[PDB]
């Protein structure tokens, strides 16, 4: 049960910079592990016993530190060093991990590319009718969305999605699925999906008619 | 060399168990096996080893529910864990390390829930490059796997992480592809839902 608090929690860089991110105990610790871990894949031990570089591993990165207060840094930030970080003591059992920090890989400002569909056949057989947008391949994180109905704002029945820093492009993706009945639906005719984002003042808009 | 196998979902109360098979190496060889779980959130934990030798270490907080064992002829090791609960819900890895070098399973997800198991529904959604996509609602429990034209179609591809809402999940795919290929030529989502024995291919017709 001893706590290790990772800063900070979330941060960003562009290739090339330097990058220092810390791991402080709130009880002494005699060293700690350092693990990587990208979307979609297991954790992989990056450093060891604090100062040490398993085989394979970057000469850019090291690790250095004492009793409760530990650092990983990287010289020289390269793109494929965006992931998840992880602290490690194992002086006590349990070998407590900390709860991590994000360091994603900055890009050049994109918007998003903003697709809307229509209920299939299938599901309004089925008494329901899902209406979807997709806000794809977009820069900075920060974005939003709402629904509108025949011009005015529906908030019910959104259920939102976010996917984590794109590999290869660096891009962030969302998914908002507005479902209702299928009454409903059929009381109206358009259905807008609006999207706010930094790369523009007024938000992108796509839509259909029923 | 390892992977892990085991039940999509287990109740509450219930022991959940779990397999690694281990393969181009012999856990009776050498390196620590462990058990290492991740929460919804991110949250790390090692839940113990058992060592090449048959001795065993376990996380305290979990000492008493816990037990590893091992099939030395079959070269796999397991993971027992006595009346689990929904906190216990977590993707589970298995590895091995030396303390210089660590190696990992790919991790297989783990829901302890007394809710139903439900198949998915999958919907396509239809409208120089098309956006095309595929709902796939109503499941439970996790994960799902969706793939485009059985997995030829990889790059221009987005799925959502899944949203629960009322015991059921529901996720989205898109993909990206030329005008020129579609509706060309034919573009269908695989959907797959072990947990139900689940399997479906949606072509996405205009
Ligand atoms: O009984 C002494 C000590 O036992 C612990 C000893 C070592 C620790 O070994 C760690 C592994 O190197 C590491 O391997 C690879 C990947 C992920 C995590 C895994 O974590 C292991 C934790 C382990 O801690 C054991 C129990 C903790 C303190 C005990 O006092």
């Amino acid at each position: 049960e001893l706590v290790m608090t990772q800063t900070p929690a979330i941060m960003s860089a562009s290739p090339g910079e330097k990058v220092t991110m810390t791991c402080s105990a709130s009880s002494s610790v005699s060293s700690v592990h350092w693990y990587q871990q990208k979307s979609g894949t297991s954790p992989k031990r990056w450093i060891y016993d604090t100062s040490k570089l398993p085989s394979g591993v970057p000469g850019r990165f090291s690790g250095s530190g004492s009793g409760t207060s530990y650092s990983l840094t990287i010289s020289s930030m390269e793109a494929e060093d965006a992931a998840t970080y992880y602290c490690q003591q194992w002086s006590s059992n349990p070998p407590t991990f900390g709860a991590g920090t994000k360091l994603e890989v900055k890009r050049a400002d994109a918007a998003p590319t903003v697709s809307i569909f229509p209920p299939s056949s299938e599901q309004l057989t089925s008494g329901g009718a899902s209406v979807v947008c997709f806000l794809n391949n977009f820069y900075p994180k920060d974005i939003n969305v709402k629904w509108k109905i025949d011009g005015s704002e529906r908030q019910n029945g959104v259920l939102n999605s976010w996917t984590d820093q794109d590999s290869k492009d660096s891009t962030y993706s969302m998914s908002s699925t507005l479902t209702l009945t299928k009454d409903e639906y059929e009381r109206h005719n358009s259905y807008t999906c609006e999207a706010t984002h930094k790369t523009s003042t007024s938000p992108i808009v796509k839509s259909f008619n029923r | 060399q390892l992977l892990e196998s085991g039940p999509d979902l287990v109740k509450p109360s219930q022991s959940l168990s779990l397999t690694c098979t281990v393969t181009g190496y012999s856990i009776t060889s050498g390196y620590n096996w462990h058990w290492i779980r991740q929460f919804p959130g991110n949250k790390l934990e090692w839940m113990g080893y058992i060592h090449y030798r048959g001795t065993t270490n376990y996380n305290t907080s979990l000492k008493s529910r816990i037990s590893i064992t091992r099939d030395s002829s079959k070269n796999q090791f397991f993971l027992q864990l006595n009346s689990v609960t929904t906190e216990d819900t977590a993707t589970y890895y298995c590895a091995c390390d030396d303390f210089y070098s660590d190696y990992w399973g790919q991790g297989t997800i783990v829901t302890v829930s007394s809710a139903k198991t439900t198949p998915p529904s999958v919907y396509p959604l239809a409208p120089s490059m098309v956006t095309l996509g595929c709902l796939v609602k109503g499941y439970f429990p996790e994960p799902v796997t969706v793939t485009w034209n059985s997995g030829s179609l990889s790059s221009g591809v987005h799925t959502f992480p899944a949203v629960l809402q009322s015991d059921l999940y529901t996720l989205s795919s898109s993909v990206t592809v030329p005008s020129s290929t579609w509706p060309s030529e034919t573009v269908t989502c695989n959907v797959a839902h072990p947990a139900s024995s689940t399997k479906v291919d949606k072509k996405i017709v205009p």
